[PDB]
RNA sequence: GACGGAGGGGUACCACCAGACGUGGAGUCUGCGGCUCAAUCUGACUCAACGCGCGCACCUCACCAGGCCCGGACGCGCGGAGGACCGACAGCCGGGCGCGCUUUCGCGAUCGCGCGGGUGGUGGUGCAUGGCCGCUCCCAGCCCGUGGCGCGAGCCGUCUGCUCCAUUGCGACAACGAGCGAGACCCCGGCCGCGGGCGCCGCGGGACGGCCCGCGGCAGCGGGAGGACGGCGGGGCGAUAGCAGGUCUGUGAUGCCCUCAGACGCCCUGGGCCGCACGCGCGCUACACUGGCGGGGCCAGCCGGCGCCCGCCAGGACGCGCGGAGCCCCCGCCGUGGCCGGGACCGCGGGCUGGAACGCCCCCGCGCACCAGGAAUGUCUUGUAGGCGCCCGCCCCCACCGCG
């Protein structure tokens, strides 16, 4: 059966080692190439003043959102070890799916 | 209509041999070049009839500096996707001269018909960036600010 | 070519928004052990919060149950199972060059009245030692007398713009109270041996 | 491709004019005191209007190909902004009930198929694009 | 004067004793907070008034049961020790328990 | 009191922090308030740049 | 140190030059002033106030006209079980809510009263403050440690030279070494690969004043070339010392302070911020034919849904996952006429959103000034000005707004 992998990161670099030890835990299941899910660019554009005096300068805050595409060949159980195989780095989105 | 799978989508086999592109002010064009009978055609649309009517004779530049022979046997067939009607036409003029030098780039002959669509008109074989700039707080462009009212 | 309705990005923002709640719940829970980094990961309904901490021992105690009160407090208020909110308390090296803790420090130094230079004195010294390049210690406020001021102390030399500026320094805020009213106190900590490179104009030439 | 080949305007004229004939379409009674779009003012002066729209909604179904859109898209195809306002011009879609009454009537004389969602040119039809476009070459 | 129901005053005591973990969002007198369940005289287990808990919530602290630590508009209390002997008696429940 | 006690129903959107009612700022399912936002934005991982 | 209608050097479209396209003159929009009202809530006023404090029917909301209610916690003294507290049928009053009254059914210590101490507040003071921004500050400035110089305050470094844009360098010197700011970095872009796939997106190189020629110790200067790209992009971060600049009305930031049970607490209803002799600031639409008209072609980007019928529309019913501008282009038409320009106001209707227009949208009307704008002025040099559309924010509805 074939899994979908989904993996959301808000820090490339934080996601960069995670795509890289993805292949190197599924290899054996053929895992899918890393196709990257086009950036989410959340934005927020805020007046920078507590009040509205002086110039009106605006503070600019963005959050880019990462995504990338997996598939795996595997059984129930093989997810499931390739889920506690790949490197655990803190504030990842981990996805199972069928 | 911004840079995604659609360059090869369009067409299944009827094998193109020669890729070339064109690309300027967000209006990027992807040539495909069969070596046929000659003929070219860009969104479906014949190079012969384009959109605009005064406009035809920039696209045909590249056929204008060359004579029939070089176009005699290269079958072109284009796809504009985004941009603009203006940035169309500039970018097909771009990807016809790609498609020849292709056609002769291995040889030293690539320069004969560089130096020559070039020396008649720049950006005919190169592509000017020229992207567009961002608007900036306190104003409606990228230069301009909105007026001061005291002082 | 897919249906742009992707949940998953929307849940990514409210994991981001509880650290948001909880870095200010800690703040008020462990000012005593000296709350600072925090962190989350929650792989399949687990929830692991790493607290980075000058000291864990307030935070868990015995038989780890402050830590477990603190867990369940959580596990309520964000309607997670209960005891199913984990947290493990890890204690970091260089207390000093951590800023969180020695702005946390000052504050509750400065309660007890003690010489407002001496505070700052003796903060800066710990910071040095424990590496920083750079120490910079300002406090500002009605500081005895009915007039504000800024009082600037600082050791060493601190890069104040840029991109190092975001990775190099340990600027942190807290706002401490007084009868006269508030004088917040501001630490920043600039260590050029960060360890996750170098500085950007640091030509080594050896 | 033949129909391409030809300039569609062009084209979109010469075949209201055969449909006419041909007896397609046959315009309702609303079309003559209906100005298209919410955004224009003023009715068509052409009076052959609702043949010369109804080349343009076949032949732009020809050039979906396979999409099998439906008559909301075709109306944005012929919009145009909304001015008489002191606030700035915006653009407003062409009016759906006239778009709806042709596409209904084109799959009624069974010149298009309802294969999904919207309408695609049916093989039938096909011909008949083709055909004209043929007539234009020579 | 609230009539507060002695049914929701055990129940939410118990709520603290047990988990020492009650956390109040700030709310106006309509709804009902989440995780609470009471017997009605009627015989019926249901959630309890905002109201009526969040002056449980204070007569807690004004007695000294719980400690407070509010942020971002929710309220946070841990069961005290003075406070755990205090709930047994009024629960009728042991201190080996 | 039971009737008079917040009869009128209407949104009531504050932020998460402040609990103001102006300036909410729901962009994408954020309550915060855009002072607040401006205080707490590091912690939701926005960046300057 | 600051000033000079002092001298010499620089330098910047918030300076000018050559220009541009505007404003000011008209109609409207929004803000500000005044005026007026029960209230027309307020901040604030040269740059650095004036569509600014991110869409006021209600809420917001702070203002006003009312109308409930306590949510005064705890302690202490005192009172209390057939009752501490309270809740309601009808009738009436009051828009109305056993609010309250005539009254008579319920109800259960949850607590009544006096004292200490709460509790809140968009009440005040930003000349008590923190934090945060604005501005000084298209500006390169700031500054130790040791040594020198003066009784010292203070100078020297930290420069009357040449170069940069730049305390950018180079060269010389009672300085010699540093440091921070500059720069560097960072974010994107255009280019070229290496891999990957549902998604064009991950990782790197590529440009450095290198090369050529002149000129200068030099720093560099000005041309050429070679190349997507050439010599401060298009941003972010912005030292030091400050300003009684602004924000206590963003908050469980806050002192002092004020109210606190007929509350300056909170809810509920109706109004006000949008009232208009008038002055002004930011805008939007104009003045037509380099146009209106409107029948087709047709291309967007931040990035993105549609289908089927019903309806002139506005919208709506019904199901499903989908899917893209204007300008311009051609062809008609009107023909220099306040006209076929302009759409301000007005009168019938038809919808929508909500609990409610007093909101918006549309159809048939209606046809105000306005025929290129005085003194003044405002922002700009490449994908730039301008023209032209679109998206989001705040949003129930609504943008002549802001950010894109």
């Amino acid at each position: 059966q074939k899994y979908t992998i989904i993996v959301v990161g808000k820090d490339l670099k934080l996601v960069e080692r995670y795509v890289k030890s993805i292949v190197k835990e599924g290899r054996a299941f053929g895992i899918s190439g890393p196709c990257r899910a086009p950036v989410r660019r959340l934005t927020i554009t805020t007046r920078k003043s507590p009040c509205g005096e002086g110039t009106n300068t605006w503070h600019r805050f963005e959050l880019r959102m990462y995504k990338r595409t997996f598939w795996v060949t595997c059984g129930g159980n093989d997810i499931s070890t390739i889920l506690s195989k790949t490197v655990v780095i803190p504030g990842i989105q981990v996805t199972v799916e069928v | 209509d911004l840079l995604e799978r659609n360059d090869i989508e369009v067409r299944e086999r009827d094998k193109y041999t020669v890729h070339t592109l064109g690309k300027k002010k967000n209006s990027v064009a992807v040539a495909f070049v069969k070596a046929g009978k000659g003929d070219i055609l860009v969104n479906n649309v014949p190079l012969a009839l384009v959109r605009p009517e005064i406009l035809r004779t920039k696209v045909s530049e590249p056929i204008m500096i060359l004579g029939e022979s070089l176009f005699k046997g290269l079958d072109m067939n284009i796809k504009v996707a985004g941009g603009g009607h203006v940035s169309q036409i500039y970018a097909v003029r771009q990807a016809i001269s790609r498609g020849v030098l292709a056609s002769v780039k291995d040889e030293a002959a690539r320069s004969e018909l560089r130096a020559k669509l070039v020396s008649y008109d720049r950006q005919l074989v190169v592509s000017d960036p020229r992207r567009c700039e961002a608007k900036k707080f306190g104003g409606r462009g990228a230069r301009a600010r909105r007026q001061k009212s005291y002082r | 070519r897919r249906d742009e309705e992707n949940v998953y990005y929307s849940k990514y923002l409210n994991d981001c928004i509880m650290e948001a709640e909880l870095h200010e719940f800690f703040s008020r829970e462990l000012v005593d052990a000296g709350y600072a980094s925090c962190s989350l990961c929650r792989t399949i309904d687990s929830i692991c919060v790493i607290i980075q901490c000058a000291e864990p021992e307030v935070v868990m105690g015995d038989n780890h149950y402050r830590l477990h009160k603190i867990e369940y407090l959580l596990a309520g208020r964000f309607m997670c199972d209960p005891k199913n909110f984990n947290i493990w308390v890890d204690k970091i090296i260089k207390r000093g060059l951590s800023a969180e803790i020695m702005v946390d420090n000052l504050r509750a130094k400065l309660e007890e009245a003690m010489p407002i230079r001496r505070a700052a004195y003796s903060i800066i010294r710990t910071a040095m030692r424990a590496g920083a390049a750079g120490c910079e210690v300002i406090v500002a406020g009605k500081l005895r007398a009915q007039r504000a001021r800024a009082n600037k102390f600082k050791e060493g030399c601190l890069i104040s713009t840029g991109h190092p500026k975001r990775i190099f320094l340990a600027e942190a805020t807290r706002h401490i109270k007084m009868r006269q009213g508030v004088i917040g106190v501001k630490v920043r900590i600039y260590n050029p041996n960060i360890r996750g490179a170098v500085m950007p104009d640091k030509i080594e030439i050896g | 491709s033949s129909v391409t080949r030809v300039p569609a305007d062009v084209f979109i004229n010469s075949f209201a004019a055969h449909l006419k004939n041909r007896g397609i379409i046959k315009c309702p009674a609303f079309t003559d005191y209906v100005k298209t779009g919410v955004s224009r003012q003023y009715a068509p002066r052409d009076a052959d209007w609702f043949y010369i729209k109804a080349a343009s909604v076949i032949r732009h179904f020809y050039i979906s190909g396979s999409h099998s859109i439906g008559v909301a898209g075709l109306a944005r195809k012929y919009s145009s902004l909304q001015k008489g306002k002191t606030t700035p011009h915006h653009t407003k879609r062409a009016s759906c009930k006239v778009i709806r009454s042709i596409v209904s009537q084109f799959l009624g004389q069974k010149l298009l198929i309802a294969g999904e969602r919207g309408r695609h040119i049916s093989p039938n039809g096909r011909k008949m694009v083709e055909d004209f476009a043929e007539g234009l070459q020579k | 004067m609230v009539h507060i129901p002695k049914a929701v005053y055990k129940a939410v005591y118990a709520h603290l004793y047990e988990n020492a973990s009650l956390a109040l969002k700030e709310y106006w007198r309509v709804g009902n907070v989440p995780g609470i369940t009471y017997v009605d005289e009627n015989g019926k287990l249901c959630n309890p008034t905002y109201l009526h808990v969040n002056c449980i919530m204070q007569s807690l602290e004004s007695r000294g049961v719980v400690k407070d630590t509010f942020a971002w508009r929710h309220h946070y209390y841990l069961l005290t020790e003075k406070g755990e002997q205090f709930i047994r008696k009024e629960l009728d429940l042991t201190d080996d328990v | 009191r039971e009737t008079e006690f917040c009869t009128h129903i209407a949104h009531k959107r504050e932020c998460r922090i402040c609990g103001n009612y102006n300036s909410v700022y729901r962009k994408y399912g954020l309550f915060i308030c855009r002072r607040c936002f401006k205080e707490n934005a590091g912690k939701i991982g926005f960046v300057k740049l």
